[PDB]
This record gives structure tokens, C-alpha cells and sequence, in this order.
């Protein structure tokens, strides 16, 4: 777990920089919240 | 080549809560509902079908009825 | 928001009849 | 997991707290007053209906009840027996429900040269086999004969004849020489350790006879032992279905047989 | 604070009121994402500096 | 409960009635030639300190034989095993079976596919003729190399033999066609070792594969073998050393009923 | 020097002709690579060898792929062959050819052995004294000559070191070489079917250890002893490693 | 992997040698010797002895069958002819080009291209190959789905054919398969570890389909001969320049084959 809690949005899931791929991942997962209207812009 | 009613009612007692939240904050369609269980082709030509079928039979359907019947009514 | 899935429960379900018409063909 | 030492846990008393196989042993009778071979396939529906998984409800036959007895089956995780009363069978009913009701360590014996004794009111002499005929003969401490000649094998006394199954006791703290053809039956020295909720016994016909020990203070009827009226047995089977739920809230799965008694005593 | 990460590899994290940066935290970020409201930047970072 | 497995038990490093059964072939009781060696040795282990009535004697006719339902009834099992130039196999498979703990699950071959989970599963047949012989699959259920509804195209891995001990790759179902009229067929998994037992062999070349690893032969301190010309010198000499093989086992172990695996449905 | 801080594989297999015979299949080699494929090893990289006879199978023992496990099936009486063969294919051994016409050789430490390779070799020895007179022989007569090994397909022999000695040898059915033992092969692994560990790769006596190199399984039915043996292929790949050979000599090697 | 080193600080055998000939040649040197002397020549030239092999084919032909070469640097003398300069240059593509094939079955399934670097190799005694394409809807465009005789021709008495046709439509072949195996191969890239002297005339060998390029690398020779020991001669007295401009193998997934490095 990288935060507060243990979700699903910000599991990682590290393999044993670090905030290079964390950013990715995260990224790569945010994208899907478009699909899910939860924006407020374009 | 029943029982469901007291399981399903046993297993809610073990779910945690941010996951919760958090699939809450997100909205659900007509996609991902089913799209996490298994189906077998034959019968998953009508899944979403029968559920909107026996739906528009509920409770809920019944009230929002009464309501739009008793709003138009309204208006005499 | 999550609640959205109930408002299209309702709200397509009068595509039912189509299929419902079918089902009277295969009936 | 530290199996072996016993260790004490500790919980709390406010807070907030809290798959497998299915067997039956139904006697020839039933299956010759039924008339329906694909009755299986019936009886396994049903209980997928009441939620059991399918294909997973075992079934086994016995030709009578003292030929069951001999060399009964464990092999199951909810053992639920049927016994059709017979005004004349009552030892092999009581000596089947002391068998198969409680969980005896056995260890094994060899009369023909030793002596025996026993030390207490669980140490028991159970015999096993198709005919099995148990000759007694207690002695004196200086290895002298009372009420027997101990160089013969005949001026002994019988406590068992032309039966399958038998249970004996003797008065604990004296020596005894036992007698018995041991080719068409064998014999056990038991100690009862304690109680196997992993069967349960339900009687058809009569009333409430058993006695599950031997102590003449006490007569438990438990609740592992039940009793129905029956004119056709598919009323029995119907009757049995509808209270499976019941019949598996009564008893649980065999303590010795979890991983936790992995080094107590298996299963 | 406004915290502004994408797939490349790169995050930021500046103030509102006047364009400087500030040091960046992964916890407040994996914390925020979770349940805040994001918002598609037309305008990025670099953009909007 | 659970017996309290939980809680972790903690020491300090500084802290300051029993059963013996002896398992003997026919032939060696044949060539003592006498009716009442049961008694001397009765006569003789009360000399060493076992209690009268504590030392049993069990017969087993051969080999095969005595692989058909094993039995253990002591609380401890020294059992004298000879030794034959062809009969390596059976003796490692039954050293392995009455050598460590098993849990099995019934088998019926007439209704259902089998296959394996890991290399901790093995198959054992035991009966008075026992006759296995497999096919496997391909991702598709389709033999390779022999016919699926053809009953003689089938590769052998067992035949004329009590007691079988058969494993195949795991990943791949397989079909099963065995003599069922004379053997049974059951699944086990093996869940470590067995001190209730003691297998002391005379003559052999200390061979037995008690693992069917094939990279390690683990030879433990429950295996031993005991040169021999006349069995008196044998039986004298186990029970002279009787305290160090009690040493070396321990009486905590033992199972309900005399059963060298343990039945499940 | 290296300093720290604290598929591309083969897997060739050896049998006996009566192996085969008693499985009496034209296909298993299909099944065994179908098998071989579903526990991870891509297709077309498991290639099977197939010799005759032990005696005969050592001649010229040749080794394609990086990991080569050899099934040895137990001898009663032919124990020193087996012993032999074990140690030709399981160390490093470095050798040239010799003369055997108008020289004398000799031996200098534990790693210098003799090996004698052909269909048919009767190698005869006789040692030698300072004045070229030798013990119990004759410079010229070939049968004053002591035997060391005769009808045989392969011997490894010792002689002991600082003493030259004449050699008698059929050369139209055999050859012989010079060798030094400069490193424990570690690309074949002996799985002996039946016997008791009868295996000695020292010639020294007072050690005969057993290197995790040579197995030992028990066998009724070939079928069963190659199922196991397919089944653990990742333990005896764990067991085996690279190689390191510096291969001065280039011979056939196997991939793809 | 990334690679770092300088541009300003002064920074400076063990293989195997196949040599590929025409049985012509031996049957016209006539000697059996002849591979000693040769053998005795690298040796004097720096080689190690006993490191050489030879192969021999009985034809051009016949050489196209499965003609994966077993070489760290090998270099094959190709017979000069005007009537055969397609399979000629079908065998220069295969053998200096990399190629990662999958196993094809004509009976039972469709196929397509999508790309051009992917092309059908058929290999064996001869392949009679036969091919006409279809459309969205599975219907026969000059054929019929069922006869042979409709079929256009592409291969006629061949053995070794390399194909190509347009991509992205499914397209339905027929073969006898019993005498020639099909199979479908990607051009991973370029083969480093062989090279053709083609000892003869002018040289029409492509190694590209593409009509556009024509690319005359520097692992191409030619040499034009009236005896054999001259072209044996040359090669062996000239090992450094066309060793030098080959180099050790690139592939990223390498290939089940045998293979003679000693």
C-alpha cells in the first residue's frame, strides 16, 4: 500500500525511481475515472 | 453429463469500508454490472432482459408511478 | 453517481417490449 | 503453529464475533421396499435443492445390522446411520452405538500366551469378526484357578456366543487368561478417550432403548440419538431431507480430523 | 496546493495564487487521487507556466 | 478449540503403561524351528524393564503380502524386513508408505478425470492385483500417443504387483484404466514424517529410495540395516539395543486405528 | 577481478535400446515433448539420443546439449565399466594424443590418467628400470608383458607416477591418449537405475565421495522412471550449472 | 541496455569455418586428399587444426531443402546459371536473412498478411502450391471455394518457394501434404553469420520483394572461375576481409537446430 489505505486506485502493487513507476501506474489507472464522470473539465 | 436468502444475509457482515466508498464514488452502467461473472452463451442472450423485465415489476417501479400519476393529477 | 445504475434500470426497460414481441414469435 | 504443547488462548465477552461430504447407511430393507433404481439421482437433486453440492452424497449398503457392525466405516464427515428396532436384537444395537457413537485408541492383544487386567472403567474388551465366542477365567494373585481349571479350556464361563460384536468388562484390578478361536475373529484391548460428535444414530420403530455407557448410573439420552415412527420409508427419506440443516447444527466436523490435533491423535 | 502528475514519469506540485514550485509528497497524492475529482488539463504544467 | 496453536509458547533458554510391537517374517519363525521363543522373549524384555503383557508379535506371510492393507498397532513399530536382489521397488514403496504421514481422498474411475496439483501429490494402489495403466492429454483432451476410447494402446506403469506408488507430470489430466474387480485406486498427499515407526532391515546394500525425489535420498536415523546368517543372533542383538531405537522415535504420533493412511471422502 | 556488495535452454537425454523395446511405441517421442512443453519448455529444444549398450555407448561419448542427464541401468558384473564411464563423462578431462612406438611416457600427479578408447582394446603394461631393464618382462616379448585389461570397449588406467613404462595395445581397434583432470564437469548428471551407489570417480581410496551429481532411483517399468524424471526437471536443472570450458577443441553442440 | 564510454581516450581465434561447395567441383578436382591440403593451409594461415568442416549438396535443388547451416562464419559458393536465377535468389533470402516461423495447416484454416515483413515458405521435394483470394463474405474471386483446377498457380514444380501476395484479405491454399510443409515466417532482420560468393557472372540477386530497393550489402561477392583450386585459392588466402565483414549472431530468440561450435 503507497498512501492511507488500502484500495484499489493506488495498489501499486510494487514489485521489490519508485516514484517514477508509481506515477505510471497511477496514471495508467486514472484514466478509466474519464469513463466514470468523475471530472469537472474537458 | 432457499438456502441463498441466509448465506447472502450471513456474508454481509465482513465487507471493509474505503473500498466501499470508493466503488461508491464511482458510477456502474449496464456493462459492469454482469461484466464480472461468469455466463453461459445460451442464457446471456437474455440476462440484462430479464432484470429489466421482472424490474419494471418492483416496488420502486410502483411508487414512481403513483408519483408521476398523483403529479400530473396535480394539475387540475 | 453509483445510483445511476437504478435510473437506467428503469430507463431502458422498454426495450423489454421488443424483445418480448420476439419472445411471443418463439412463444 | 506450535501444534503440539497445548497453549492457553485468550478472547474477549462484548466484542462483536462471528465444503464438504454428506454419507448415509440405510439397511437392504429400504432399498427392497422402495422399487426405484434412479432413486439416487432423486435423493442427490434434493439436496442440491437444500444446497449440498451435487454429486457429493456418498451411499452405502449393509446386508443386516450385525454384519454392518463388523468392521464399521468412519470414512465420511457427517456419518447419519439408520437401524430398523427389533424386539430381539437390543446387545447388538447398544454394542453398535457404543462403537460407533465414541472415539476408542485401541491397542492390539495376544491371548494365547500373556495375561490381561484393566485399570479402569474406560478400559474395555471389545472383540471383532464373524463368530467370535470369548471364554473367561479370572485367577488369583499366585496364579491360581477360582472357579476354573486354568490347565483346561473348557470349565470356563461364556459371556458371548454366535454374535458378530461384543463388548466385555471385567472387575478392574485382577489378572485374566482369555479363550478364543481367534481364526474367524479377532480382539482389541480399548481404552474409551473421548466422545465422537462425527456420527449421529437415528432410531426407527420402539421407543428409547439405548445405553451409550456402560455405567448403570447413567443412561444419557443425548441428543445424537433420535427416534421416528415409520410405515414407508420414503416417508423416513423425505422426513430425514427436510431437517438436514437441523441434523448438522446438532453435531460438527471431527475435531481430530482438523489440522490443529495434527499431533495429538490423527482423526 | 495543486498536485500534477502524468504517465511519462514526471509530477509537480505549485501553488494556486502565485506560480512556484514546492516539494512533492507521493502520500498526499496517492490519498488525493483516490476520492478527489480530477481534472482533464488541457493546459499543462509546463503550458500553463 | 484449536488446541492453541495461536498463541506462541515462550521458555527460557537457561530453565533447568506403553505398547512395543516386533514384526518378524513366517519363514524366519520357520527356521527357529521352536513353539515357545515367544515366551524367552517375553521373559527377556521384562529383564530389560518392560512391564508383562507390553511386547507384542504380529506374523506377516511376505512382502507382498503385508503391503495389502498395512497395520500398525503399537504405540511403537520396529519391523524386520529381508531383503530380496529384485525386489528394490517394493521395499522403497513400502518403506515409504508405513514411513510417513498421508492424507488420501477415494477414488472412482469410471465417472471422473484425474490430475495433479504439485509435487507433493502421488497415487497408491493397493490390493491383491493391482494392474495401472495411463494416457495422458493434450490442452485439448486428446490422447498423445494413445487412442481415448482404446483399452489396449495404453502405456504399462504397473502390473502384477500389491503394493504401487505411480506419479506423472502435473499440469495434464489423465485417464485411468486399472483391474478394479482386485485393486483400488486412491489419491494422497504427503504431509511429513512418521516417528510412530522404526524399519530395521537384514542383509540388503542400504538401498531405499524413502522419497521419490530423484536428486536426494535422505538417509534418516529410522532406517538401519543389521548383517545376519542365523535370525537368534538378529533378534538377540534388537533387543539388546532396544533403548537407542526407543531413543530415537517417540511416542507421539500415534494414529486412532491401524490404518497406514487415513481415509477422507 | 569483480567486486559486489551483499527459452535459451537444452535438455538432451539418454536410454538403452530395451528401454524403447519395452515401451513399443513409434510415437512417445511426440507425448514426451507435448509433456515437456506443458511444464515450460518451448518445443523443438528436447532432442533424444539413443545408444545400444554401455560398453558400446562409451566410445567416443559425444554431448550436445548444455544439461545432459543419462540414464546408466545398474551391472552386476561389469561394475568397473560403469565406474569408468561415470568418470570419462562426469569431470573435465584435458588430453592429447600419444606414441606408443619408440617412447615412454609417464605420469607426474593424481590429475594424469590414461584413457583408452576402442572397439577392442587389450592394453598391456610392463614398468621399467633406470637401466631401460624391466621387472618380470621382456623389451621385446610381447606376452612377458603383465595385462591390465583385455576384450574391453573402454578403460580409464592409473599406473603409479615417476616410473616410465612400455605399452603393448591392438592399435587397428583401439587408441589411446594422455589426459589431466583441470575441472569437474558440470553439464552431465548420472542417474544410476538399480544398484547400491557403487560409483568411485577418485581413483585415490581413501575418498570416494558422492557429489548431488549422482542420483539414485529404484525401477520396475521404464515408463515410471521417465515420468518421474520429466516431472522434476526443475530440480535437476537447480542441481546442474553452466559451463565454463575454455574448449580449445571444437566439437557438435546443440540449440534451437 | 544502454551503453557509455568516451570519444577522447585511446581504446583499442576460437570459431568455426564451414566452406560450401558444388559436388562438381570434387568430381572435377578429383582427389580425396584435397581437404588435408586445405586443412594444412589454414593452418598455416592461423587457424587451428581439425577446426574446419566441409558440406557437400548434390544440387542447387537439393541444397533448398531445410538449409539451415551449422556455422559461427560461414561463406557458400552458389553455382552461376540464366535458367534458375529465381530459386538462385529464393536461397540467398532465406539463408542471409533471419526467420521465426509457425506451423500452418492448408485443409483447415485460413490465412491473411498484415504486414510486410511476414511471407509464406513452403519446403520439401516439391510444392505444388495453389492460392486465390476471397472476400469479407467467404465467396471465391475467379475460383470456387471447392475446385482445384480453378486454383491460380503460384508454385509449379518446386522445391523451396518463397510467396508473397497482397495483404489484409483471408485467402485459402491447396498442396499435397505429403511431400512439401508450409509454414508461416516473420523477417526478423538481417543474418550476419553467413555469406554467398556467387562464383559466375552478373549478379541478379535480390533479397527484397520490394521492386524499389535494391540492396547490394557487402556480404554479396563475385567472383567469375574456369577452375575450381582458383576459387578454393582465393577464398582461403582472403579469410580476414570476408571475416571481418561478418560479425556473431543478433538474434534475440534463437532457433532448435543443431550446431558445430567447437
Amino acid at each position: 500500500s503507497i498512501g492511507s489505505s488500502a484500495s484499489a486506485w493506488t495498489d501499486v502493487s510494487t514489485q521489490i525511481s519508485s516514484v517514477s513507476t508509481q506515477t505510471s501506474t497511477i496514471s495508467r489507472r486514472l484514466r478509466l475515472k474519464e469513463m466514470a464522470t468523475q471530472t469537472e473539465g474537458m | 453429463n432457499g438456502e441463498l436468502r441466509e448465506e447472502f444475509n450471513a456474508l454481509s457482515q465482513e465487507i471493509a469500508m474505503s473500498q466501499l466508498i470508493d466503488l461508491a464514488l464511482l458510477p456502474l452502467d449496464m456493462f459492469s454490472m454482469f461484466s464480472g461473472i461468469k455466463s453461459t452463451i445460451d442464457a446471456a442472450k437474455s440476462m440484462a432482459t430479464n432484470v429489466m423485465k421482472k424490474f419494471k415489476k418492483s416496488g420502486l417501479a410502483n411508487s414512481v408511478s403513483t408519483l408521476t400519476d398523483s403529479l400530473s393529477d396535480a394539475a387540475s | 453517481m453509483a445510483s445511476l445504475i437504478y435510473r437506467q434500470l428503469l430507463t431502458n426497460s422498454y426495450t423489454v417490449d421488443l424483445s418480448d414481441e420476439i419472445q411471443e414469435i418463439g412463444s | 503453529q506450535n501444534y503440539g504443547i497445548n497453549l492457553p488462548i485468550t478472547g474477549s465477552m462484548d466484542i462483536a464475533y462471528a465444503t464438504s461430504t454428506l454419507c448415509l447407511y440405510y439397511p437392504t430393507e429400504a432399498a427392497t421396499e422402495i422399487n426405484d433404481n434412479s432413486w439416487k439421482d432423486t435423493l442427490s437433486q434434493l439436496f442440491l435443492t437444500k444446497g449440498w453440492p451435487t454429486g457429493s452424497v456418498y451411499f452405502k449398503e449393509y446386508t443386516n445390522i450385525a454384519s454392518f457392525s463388523v468392521d464399521p466405516q468412519l470414512y465420511c464427515d457427517y456419518n447419519v446411520v439408520l437401524m430398523k428396532y427389533d424386539a430381539t436384537l437390543q446387545l447388538d444395537m447398544s454394542e453398535l452405538a457404543d462403537l460407533i457413537l465414541n472415539e476408542w485408541l485401541c491397542n492390539p492383544m495376544d491371548i494365547t500366551l500373556y495375561y490381561y487386567q484393566q485399570t479402569d472403567e474406560a478400559n474395555k474388551w471389545i472383540s471383532m469378526g464373524s463368530s467370535c465366542t470369548i471364554k473367561v477365567c479370572p485367577l488369583n494373585t499366585q496364579t491360581l484357578g477360582i472357579g476354573c481349571l486354568t490347565t483346561d479350556a473348557t470349565t470356563f464361563e461364556e459371556v458371548a456366543t454366535a454374535e458378530k460384536l461384543v463388548i466385555t468388562d471385567v472387575v478392574d484390578g485382577v489378572n485374566h487368561k482369555l479363550d478364543v478361536t481367534t481364526a474367524t475373529c479377532t480382539i482389541r484391548n480399548c481404552k474409551k478417550l473421548g466422545p465422537r460428535e462425527n456420527v449421529a444414530v437415528i432410531q426407527v420403530g420402539g421407543s428409547d432403548i439405548l445405553d451409550i455407557t456402560a455405567d448403570p448410573t447413567t443412561a444419557p439420552q443425548t441428543e445424537r440419538m433420535m427416534r421416528i415412527n415409520w410405515k414407508k420409508w420414503w416417508q423416513v427419506f423425505y422426513t430425514v431431507v427436510d431437517y438436514v440443516d437441523q441434523i448438522i447444527q446438532v453435531m460438527s466436523k471431527r475435531s481430530r480430523s482438523l489440522n490443529s490435533a495434527a499431533f495429538y491423535y490423527r482423526v | 496546493d495543486v498536485f500534477e502528475a502524468g504517465i511519462d514519469g514526471k509530477f509537480f506540485a505549485y501553488k494556486v495564487d502565485t506560480f512556484e514550485e514546492i516539494p512533492f509528497d507521493v502520500q498526499k497524492f496517492a490519498d488525493l487521487v483516490t476520492d478527489s475529482p480530477v481534472i482533464s488539463a488541457i493546459i499543462d504544467f509546463k503550458t500553463l507556466k
